[PDB]
């Protein structure tokens, strides 16, 4: 059933898996009419759907005109989000095809199981873990990749960069949630923590800086301060 | 007015007809049931003294055939068997009834419950879920599980209602997945009403029937598949409007007769809020709505 912190390393093993997050699908602007009502203006989306044992990203840009005329947008996003695994799925040779899908939100649970009624083989999986891919519109170049789209747009990344040269799967799953959860908590604490030193760059095929061993460990440390401090803050302990 | 004669009565039991129930001691002289009112369905099902586990009963029509109930001291229950010899038949009532052995079937004149409970249930349709060709009459019990149930195990011995299941690729066509999910009038119409069912009567016939199983013999697969099929009308935003009006007509009497009692067990909190409150069809169930916020307002 449901994916939690007593069956974690399950996420590295050698069945491929996906999760989906779908937290930034239906994006709006809430703002004030001349007539003084409020009204929303949707910008561009993206449904995010990794891989965490090899960091393949598959992050399917949804562009406005996808709303145009349509009612009940919140709830056609989880559809609009299932449709697009479901081609993902489909558009994948056979022994590329994921065995298990995890949600990150149990709303998409009935959304994907009926999109995939095609798939019985494939397990659709909720999770008790609180994972901050919210914050993938914080990573710049996926921000801008979204921002930019003109149309319907699918794009590959690998949010690892080149970690699992040097690392497991298990260690840049959890440094890809370190810095997502900063991320989250103080976007411009966590951003100024990442390019404070300009001798450090970010290749061009890549979404973060070239750090060094050392300097992972330094950046780690600084993220997990920022997010007790935040913490502290919050709930006055 | 038929009868349902009985050899004997050898062991403690609890015999019921239809609705109504009647207390027979050990060995107690019972030679059975008169003025069985022609033109309905009816069952008479069982409780022993000594086991309150296994309710169990027939399904019998008495235009089809001379119907009687012997104990099976092998088998341990009330079978019911057919008798061919017309003669003999008749000789063996008109005994009884001399003797006034038999209890009368007890019906009301103003009272239209049993009808109500069984305007759409056929003997013939009985037999296609409940197979067992040889007989003219279908045995249920408390413990029978239904096809769909099996498939998540004697097929022989299963209650075979119609599948229905709302992620399946029967109740979604491709392409059209959240409008067929949150809109079931295609899995309603075409392919439940226009393609299994045939029409809207065969269709409240099976949900009835369904029902009756649940309340008379605590079935909890006929329990699920009542709600279900009430379930796949109020989820349907294009339901034709005599089925609506008759839908309503069919529950307030279910409602109605449900023992007070088993409202916990018999009744499912989330469908029942869903058809009520939630549904396309939230304010086309008035006289269910009225019955069911009267009479357990708890549920909801």
């Amino acid at each position: 059933g449901a994916m939690n912190s007593s069956n974690y390393a399950e996420l590295f093993n050698n069945d491929i898996k996906l999760f989906v997050d779908d937290t930034n699908v239906y994006r709006v602007t809430v703002h004030k009419t001349f007539e003084g009502n409020v009204a929303t203006k949707a910008i561009n989306g993206c449904i995010f759907t990794l891989n965490p044992k090899t960091g393949h990203l598959f992050l399917k840009i949804i562009h406005t005109s996808v709303w145009a005329g349509q009612k009940r947008l919140s709830q056609l996003a989880k559809w609009k989000t299932a449709e697009e695994v479901s081609a993902l799925v489909r558009s994948l040779p056979k022994e590329e095809q994921p065995k298990q899908i995890i949600v990150t939100r149990k709303a998409m649970l009935d959304p994907l199981e009926v999109h995939m009624l095609d798939f019985p083989n494939i397990a659709i999986r909720p999770t008790e873990l609180r994972l901050p891919f919210s914050a993938a519109m914080s990573i710049d170049k996926l921000s801008d990749v979204v921002m930019k789209a003109t149309e319907p747009q699918m794009v590959l990344f690998n949010i690892y960069d080149d970690w699992l040269d040097r690392i497991s799967s298990y260690t840049a799953f959890s440094r890809l949630t370190l810095l997502l959860r900063a991320l989250k908590t103080n976007e411009e604490s966590a951003k100024m923590i990442l390019l404070s030193d300009p001798t450090i760059t970010i290749k061009s095929y890549h979404l973060w800086p070239s750090f060094t061993d050392e300097q992972w460990i330094t950046i780690e440390s600084q993220m997990r301060d920022l997010i007790l401090t935040e913490y502290g803050r919050k709930y006055n302990v | 007015m038929n009868t349902v004669p009985f050899t004997s009565a050898p062991i403690e039991v609890t015999i019921g007809i239809d609705q109504y129930s009647f207390n027979v001691k050990e060995n107690q002289p019972f030679h059975g049931i008169k003025d069985i009112p022609i033109g309905h369905v009816h069952v008479i099902h069982f409780q022993h003294a000594d086991n309150s586990s296994m309710r169990y009963g027939y399904w019998f029509d008495c235009r089809m055939g001379n119907f009687y109930i012997q104990y099976d001291p092998k088998d341990g229950l009330y079978k019911m068997m057919e008798e061919r010899d017309g003669a003999k038949f008749e000789n063996i009532v008109h005994n009884f009834k001399e003797r006034q052995m038999m209890v009368s079937y007890p019906k009301i004149d103003e009272d239209d419950t049993w009808y109500n409970l069984t305007e759409f249930v056929q003997m013939d349709k009985i037999r296609k879920i409940v197979r067992k060709d040889e007989n003219q009459f279908s045995y249920v019990d408390s413990s029978m599980t239904t096809v769909q149930e099996n498939e998540l195990s004697d097929p022989a011995h299963s209650l075979n209602y119609t599948v229905i299941n709302f992620k399946s690729r029967e109740a979604i066509r491709p392409g059209h997945e959240m409008e067929d999910f949150l809109d079931k009038s295609y899995y309603l119409n075409t392919v439940m009403l226009q393609g299994i069912f045939k029409n809207s009567s065969n269709y409240f016939g099976e949900l009835q029937f369904a029902f009756l199983n649940a309340m008379f013999f605590g079935n909890y697969g006929s329990s699920l598949q009542w709600h279900a099929m009430i379930e796949l009308i109020c989820s349907s935003a294009t339901v034709p409007k005599h089925m609506l009006d008759k839908l309503d007509e069919i529950l307030y009497y279910q409602i109605k007769t449900l023992p007070e009692q088993y409202s916990d067990i018999l009744l499912n909190e989330r469908v029942w809020n869903i058809c009520l409150y939630s549904s396309f069809q939230k304010n086309s169930l008035h006289n269910t709505e009225k019955i069911m916020e009267n009479k357990y307002p708890e549920l909801l």
